[PDB]
DNA sequence: CAGGATGTATATATCTGACACGTGCCTGGAGACTAGGGAGTAATCCCCTTGGCGGTTAAAACGCGGGGGACAGCGCGTACGTGCGTTTAAGCGGTGCTAGAGCTGTCTACGACCAATTGAGCGGCCTCGGCACCGGGATTCTCCA
DNA sequence: TGGAGAATCCCGGTGCCGAGGCCGCTCAATTGGTCGTAGACAGCTCTAGCACCGCTTAAACGCACGTACGCGCTGTCCCCCGCGTTTTAACCGCCAAGGGGATTACTCCCTAGTCTCCAGGCACGTGTCAGATATATACATCCTG
């Protein structure tokens, strides 16, 4: 596969997970899990788009195992002696549990269906229209938030779970141009379609630069 | 201060002394006709303030008691008992 | 994962039969005791409550240890709360023609527990001695109801139990509780409703010390029935295909506040929680997932992990409500530290977090 | 040969039916022409309401039903277990209503 | 016109059986013929005679309880 | 003004007294508006009944050869005869005694 | 504030973004920057009516309202036809496609 | 913004402050010079030569351009050019999907 | 010595005097005593007269001699002339009073 | 005074039978009459204090005896009315 | 049109005070009914006939107490003489 | 004036109606006048006696194990007691049947 | 001693009509007031429960001889209990019908109420005659030869 | 077939106490009048007692036959019954003390009667769930061997 655009942050991971496969993948509390960890991704996200997802491997259990954006003003090891969720706690900070359920400003929402072992989890981001879309093996569970625009954050991923472990499969980044905006809006007006570059004389060349540009907007919904 | 106390004796003394002429009666003797006429008092006045809510009649009035008296007596001294109360419906009406 | 647990359970599983084997010592013991008791006027109708297996065996993995309970069939009675607690009462007898039981436990009105338990230790600590074939022995009080409790030569070990049976409606105070409605059908729930109940010797306790001259009520029956028949179709686990994990998830629970108390038991701050507790919070939870579809044996991880989902919930909360009488909070803190609770979360979810360490001992 | 039961043992199963079901013994016709003929000659034409009928009817069953028991223990105290005439006339005389 | 031997041989028999009695005389048919036709001869008297009173062309329930009461036989179930 | 007076008991053709009935029934409770056909009967009917209880000492008193009548001969002169000791059994009259009666298989 | 617009006559087809209050002479003066005609023998017309230079496009109804990011509302210009208002010298665009039932 | 003298009216020669731009159908749509350099295409060819002059005609005529779709385009940059850096909300910028099928080929076309 | 009647008769020749007789035959103040006894268990310091007492053994000798009566009239059915306790067990039952 | 039940003797209850007609006697009786007394004088005694309580007397007469028979359906004629 | 009246809702209401969670038939309720008329009937019978004995004119609280521990047998009357004596108190003291 | 009707059975704190049991004995010829007291106290021990029979009779109808009481469960709560049955012994119960035994000789 | 044949218990599954509810509204249960008389009390008095005494002799407690009643056990043949086959009269569903009981407007005959008068019946003193009672002569019926 | 106690049927004379008669008077029954609503009636309507018609299968009638109950007789030995002896406790007539049941005056607070208002029972009418019903199987008991 195209290599990914951020890896796991060595100067800002908590003080009881070691980063792994080149900081592709990073594991949790490989002995005690006697309070929560947590890592970010290294690539500040405040401009532009970005697209991005995770594959899981260690079998779920325990607290909570959630994925999301907060800003720089966290901290990584105020729970590094007890059980907590970091994301979603304040208005700096979102999170989706593997339950289905988000958290946001220290208070909850039920959003999706459960994930587990060996789940694979896809997110867009729009900073140009301030907004957040969340997706689950290949298929689309919905926008997940919006009137984001000019705040600056961090990717973060948080764990409690002994002996537990996540991966990046992909991450990626474009400005806003027709060939976002145009597809994007394109794919509204037909979500149906397993496809979209069905009836198309665009060239093959272009239909391949769109599957390296937007490769999931062209075959999911 | 003297507290008069009266009794039945009579008027059953003038229904009897129609048919033994030549007797007199111990003190003793008078007791138990006294006792029977005054239960036969309170339990047809009884019957007839139940005759009275039976057949909606706040004027109770002879013909309501009647039955009580063909009942209580049995054999032809049914007749006897009503005949009694039935020869009275007459005389009084006409004042 | 789910293998840890089917092995936790064959584990626990294959101890049974040595129970088997112990039963016949104990069955001796409690005839010979029912034949002294049947003799004394204050005892005469006195009999065995679990008919057709005569014991409970209390404590999963203690094979020795069982537990006797004596029902004592009583006429008519009144009852009345001691001081609002809901749960507690004071009793009392009523109109009855001349057939006394025993008014000579009577002290002003109330019938008292403190001197039918008076009479029942010593009539049998006089007769235990007589036991001849076999050396028995009567062990120290602890606690209210199980005021006798024996010993059979170094091993086979019992706590014996009475209580008052009444054949009567059940109290107001039970009303909205026993939930079953939509899980069993109100033509169960009524059905369970026409049954008898039990009373249990029991004094309120104060920073006073204690209103010794209390009983507090008893469902153990009804709650054996709900778990026999425990399926909405009847045949759940009466054919191998109609299988259920709801026994297995409960035993399992048991099992664990057990591991955790053996490891503090230095500390003493878990000793005051019961396989009691255990059973009330799984009987809030089948309730609230009634469908037998939920208890394919396919899961047995999302049940488990549910039951400690809403015991943790329960927990922080300092919250759990008795499932017969559906406000008498047993998690308030006048009857459990704030200490020993949050000490529990902290214990249960970093075994929760740690994958369930404690069955690796086994 | 097939099955016979003992004389007494068929008895038995049927006092102990009978003692414990509720309802009327003898057949309703044929109470209502008795009723209606003893009455002709106290008055003539007379109408009767049903529920008149089946008040008399309740009130001889248990005439009879409790007259045959204080039978019962005239002629068990006899020394005998089958009842006659003569017991009867013992029971209506030491109740007394004569 | 008879109408007395309409009470017939196994409803006596039935009677005596719900009165807990074992075995039975043959004599006993024309015994109790004899006590019934008696019994009702003296409640159907007194409900007749209280019939006029209530100037009524038929005989009510309350008639007769009220012959019943009058005997000493008092019968919860019909009201009054 | 004010004629002589006629006794209502003599109005209705009885020997009761209509008057002193009238007072007892109507201070009684028993009923409200007491038509004079409730003093007449309840006056009325006892007129033969009072006297059924001594006219029958006839049977008595004359019969053994005594002419001042007694309770012993009231007794008798009630519990003996057929319907009137159905007619008022269920009452003792004191000092009465008992009837002449013995059992046929008892005597030699 | 000002108020995103586009001004249309004959081949132009202009995008504004003008001051609110700004007169309509204004209007005339912006017009003589890009297109050198002199604000007097420019003239106004909305939809095919008079507008008087002497008003502000807010009092013509032209505003933040009218000025919607991808809609910023047309207005006619006019050069005189030396005495008058000439034609409305609007002309057609190339007529786009059907989207095709594969799409719908 | 009032009595927009400018110096010269302008500034048309080497900082051509606007560039006249008419599509294949005729339809002239004048741009603002920032609006200009946001197609790599116009940057490009005004970085060109002879161009810098007073004396230059700043004209484009797009014959692989249709008048509907050239309007869109100018839509879209008086849009960017407008909401570039905005701390508050950008709106959103909807456009009629019955004729905006084409317009991805504006992006190789003229660079946007 | 020698005019001794045979037993049984001068059991006959005595109840013909009784029956006879008329005057009550419980003595009488040992009766008295009995109702001020029996009654302290209801009330206390409670005065009696004369006619309060006196009709109250008229009420009780006259239930006891009306009560031997129909036991003597059990035991000859059984085919006895004895009475004995068994009997008026039977009695008091069949006359309704338990 | 105390225990006046066993004043009811063997020739009283002896004399009382005399009346009733019967010839010999079981030994066992004596024990057995003066057991059917004693519930006997129980509820009338038991009545006539209830009916002098009402009146809130402290002496019990005739009238309160015969209310007390009357009552229940033993009622005698020849002392009151 | 005729109107007719009855104890139904109050021994209902009884009923459903110590066996709340029990129903009756209509054959049951009219046993019930009869019950109680006759109750009634046999305390205010000698109620009535206690004050002609003692010479009054009017029924209170000191007539149906001597009526009830006279009617009713052994230790219902020890017994319904506390109902009674506890629920006139609650009222002179309201 | 006319201010809010409080009943009277909440304040002496029965179910019975202390209303209704006023006007009818009022109304059914009984005494010249009835006073203030006598509708409560009688209230109370009709109260007492109701609800000692539907609970005995409650109890036959639950071992029995059916819904509702019946004639059949109420003979056998009365019948079975030594005080009920005195209070009540000569009353017919309709459809009411007999309780069971027999004659131990018969055997 | 075991083994067969039979009647009762019980546990689903089906269906329908009896009990628990909601509501329109109307008539009987609460609020205020006042005009009398029933019942409460304080003081009185006298008759009738109470407790005591020696007494006569009637009646109860004790004992003892032995006759026949209570009762066990034996014989026995007639009357009644069990059960199979025929056939007849109680109980059921649906129609009619008009005789009779219930409701009501209205009006006039009857019973409650009252003041003034005087006749009926009640309480207290009197006296001889009805039916007891003490001796007693005559006349039966059971029990042994 | 003769005896001889118990009365007992009947009698004499004696005696007393209670029932049968007379008087004073007062209080309750009556005459005469006024008045208001109960109930005696003529019409109407509509529902409950009487009467009729087939059909079904339930149980009343009739019979044979075997056996265990009711019925008679004998012997014997307990358990009263009939008589005389010793004594102890009723009934008896009389007496001294004082307790509370029976009667009055007078005061007032409890009740009935009235008018008004309005909310809790009653009559009505739709729904659904508690028990009756059918059929299959499990079990407990009686009887012959
Ligand atoms: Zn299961």
């Amino acid at each position: 596969d195209e290599y990914f655009d951020w890896v796991w942050d060595d100067l800002n991971k908590s003080s009881a997970t070691l980063l792994s496969c080149d900081n592709r993948k990073v594991s949790f509390h490989m002995e005690y899990s006697c309070g929560t960890a947590a890592i970010r991704g290294t690539k500040e996200l405040g401009e532009g788009q970005h697209f991005w997802e995770i594959k899981m491997t260690s079998p779920v259990y325990g607290t909570d195992m959630m994925v999301g954006i907060g800003t720089s003003d966290v901290d990584l090891d105020k729970y590094r002696h007890t059980f907590c969720s970091l994301l979603g706690r304040d208005e700096d900070s979102w999170g989706l549990s593997y339950t289905g359920l988000l958290h946001h400003k220290g208070d909850k929402t039920s959003f999706s269906s459960r994930f587990g072992q060996g789940s694979i989890i896809g997110v867009h981001l729009d900073t140009w229209h301030g907004t957040l879309t969340f997706f689950k093996n290949r298929k689309c569970i919905g926008v997940a938030a919006t009137k984001l625009q000019n705040k600056r954050f961090y990717p973060m991923v948080c764990s409690t779970a002994a002996r537990s472990s996540m991966k990046v499969t992909r991450s990626c980044a474009s400005a806003t141009s027709l060939q976002y905006l145009c597809c994007h809006r394109l794919r509204q007006l037909r979500p149906d379609s397993g496809d979209t570059l069905e009836g198309l004389p665009l060239p093959p060349g272009l239909k391949q630069v769109l599957h390296n540009k937007l490769g999931w907007v062209l075959s999911m919904s | 201060k003297r507290s008069r106390k009266e009794s039945y004796s009579v008027y059953v003394y003038k229904v009897l002394k129609q048919v033994h002429p030549d007797t007199g009666i111990s003190s003793k003797a008078m007791g138990i006709m006294n006792s029977f006429v005054n239960d036969i008092f309170e339990r047809i006045a009884g019957e007839a303030s139940r005759l009275a809510h039976y057949n909606k009649r706040s004027t109770i009035t002879s013909r309501e008691i009647q039955t009580a008296v063909r009942l209580l007596l049995p054999g032809e001294l049914a007749k006897h008992a009503v005949s009694e109360g039935t020869k009275a419906v007459t005389k009084y009406t006409s004042s | 994962g789910a293998s840890k647990l089917r092995a936790v359970l064959e584990k626990l599983k294959l101890s049974r039969d040595d129970i088997s084997t112990a039963a016949g010592m104990v069955k001796g013991v409690v005839d010979h005791l029912l034949l002294r008791l049947k003799c004394d006027s204050a005892f005469r109708g006195v009999g065995l409550l679990n008919t057709g297996s005569y014991y409970e065996h209390v404590k999963i993995s203690a094979p020795n240890e069982f537990d006797v309970m004596f029902k004592l069939e009583v006429p008519r009675i009144q009852l009345e709360e001691y001081s609002n607690t809901r749960a507690y009462y004071f009793v009392k007898f009523k109109r009855n023609p001349k057939e006394n039981p025993l008014s000579q436990f009577l002290e002003g009105e109330i019938l008292s527990a403190s001197k039918m338990l008076s009479k029942f230790r010593k009539i049998i600590a006089e007769e235990i001695n007589d036991i001849k074939d076999t050396d028995v022995i009567m062990k120290a009080k602890r606690g209210g109801s199980p005021a006798v409790t024996l010993l059979i030569s170094e091993k086979i070990s019992v706590d014996i139990t009475l209580a008052l049976e009444s054949k009567s409606s059940w109290p107001a105070s039970t009303q909205e509780g026993l939930r079953i409605q939509n899980w069993l059908s109100a033509k169960v729930r009524k059905q369970l409703r026409l049954k008898p109940f039990y009373l249990v010797p029991k004094h309120a306790k104060e920073g006073n010390g204690f209103q010794e001259e209390t009983w507090r009520l008893s469902f153990s029956h009804i709650e054996k029935e709900i778990l026999n028949n425990h399926g909405k179709s009847k045949t759940c686990c009466e054919n191998k295909e109609e299988k259920c994990c709801r026994k297995d998830c409960l035993k399992l629970m048991k099992y664990l506040l057990e591991q955790l108390k053996e490891r503090f038991k230095d500390k003493a701050h878990l000793d005051k929680f019961s396989s009691y507790h255990v059973k009330t919070a799984f009987f809030h939870v089948c309730t609230q997932n009634p469908q037998d579809s939920q208890w394919d044996r396919k899961d047995l991880g999302l049940c488990f992990d549910n039951c400690v989902t809403y015991f943790l919930q329960c927990l922080r909360t300092e919250k759990l409500e008795n499932y017969f009488i559906p406000e008498f909070n047993l998690f308030s803190s006048n009857l459990i530290d704030k200490r020993s609770k949050e000490f529990l979360t902290k214990q249960i979810e970093y075994e929760r977090n740690n994958e369930f360490p404690v069955f690796d001992e086994f | 040969k097939p099955h016979r039961y003992r004389p007494g043992t068929v008895a038995l199963r049927e006092i102990r039916r009978y003692q414990k079901s509720t309802e009327l013994l003898i057949r309703k016709l044929p109470f209502q022409r008795l009723v209606r003929e003893i009455a002709q000659d106290f008055k003539t034409d007379l109408r009767f309401q049903s529920s008149a009928v089946m008040a008399l009817q309740e009130a001889s069953e248990a005439y009879l039903v409790g007259l045959f028991e204080d039978t019962n223990l005239c002629a068990i105290h006899a020394k005998r277990v089958t009842i006659m005439p003569k017991d009867i006339q013992l029971a209506r005389r030491i109740r007394g209503e004569r | 016109r008879d109408n007395i031997q309409g009470i017939t041989k196994p409803a006596i028999r039935r009677l005596a059986r719900r009165g807990g009695v074992k075995r039975i005389s043959g004599l006993i048919y024309e015994e109790t013929r004899g006590v019934l036709k008696v019994f009702l001869e003296n409640v159907i008297r007194d409900a007749v005679t209280y019939t006029e009173h209530a100037k009524r062309k038929t005989v009510t329930a309350m008639d007769v309880v009220y012959a019943l009461k009058r005997q000493g036989r008092t019968l919860y179930g019909f009201g009054g | 003004a004010r004629a002589k007076a006629k006794t209502r008991s003599s109005r209705a053709g009885l020997q009761f007294p209509v008057g002193r009935v009238h007072r007892l029934l109507r201070k009684g409770n028993y009923a409200e508006r007491v038509g004079a056909g409730a003093p007449v009967y309840l006056a009325a009917v006892l007129e033969y009944l009072t006297a059924e209880i001594l006219e029958l000492a006839g049977n008595a008193a004359r019969d053994n050869k005594k002419t001042r009548i007694i309770p012993r001969h009231l007794q008798l002169a009630i519990r003996n005869d057929e319907e009137l000791n159905k007619l008022l059994g269920k009452v003792t009259i004191a000092q009465g005694g008992v009837l002449p009666n013995i059992q046929a298989v008892l005597l030699p | 504030m000002d108020v995103f617009l586009m001004i249309r006559r004959h081949k132009t087809t202009i995008f504004t973004d003008a001051k609110e209050s700004s007169t309509v002479f204004e209007l005339k003066r912006i017009v003589e920057g890009i297109l050198k005609r002199p604000p007097d023998e420019q003239r106004l017309y909305k939809d095919d009516q008079l507008l008087d230079d002497g008003k502000t496009l807010g009092e013509c109804g032209f505003t933040s309202q009218t000025a919607r990011p991808q809609a910023p509302a047309t207005v006619g210009l006019a050069f005189r036809a030396d005495d008058t208002f000439e034609a409305l010298c609007i002309e057609p665009f190339s007529s786009p496609p059907e989207l095709p039932d594969v799409m719908k | 913004m009032d009595g927009e003298e400018k110096t010269y009216g302008g500034c048309e020669g080497p900082d051509a402050m606007y560039v006249k731009l008419i599509s294949s159908d005729g339809h002239e749509f004048i741009v603002k010079r920032e609006h200009a350099l946001t197609s790599g295409t116009i940057k490009a060819m005004l970085s060109g030569p002879g161009q810098f002059a007073e004396n230059e005609t700043n004209e484009v005529n797009f014959r692989e351009i249709p008048s509907h779709v050239l309007s869109k385009v100018c839509m879209y940059f008086t849009y960017k050019v407008r909401y570039t850096n905005s701390s508050t909300e950008i709106p959103e910028f909807p456009i009629a999907p019955e004729i905006a099928l084409e317009l991805l080929m504006a992006a190789n076309f003229l660079d946007c």
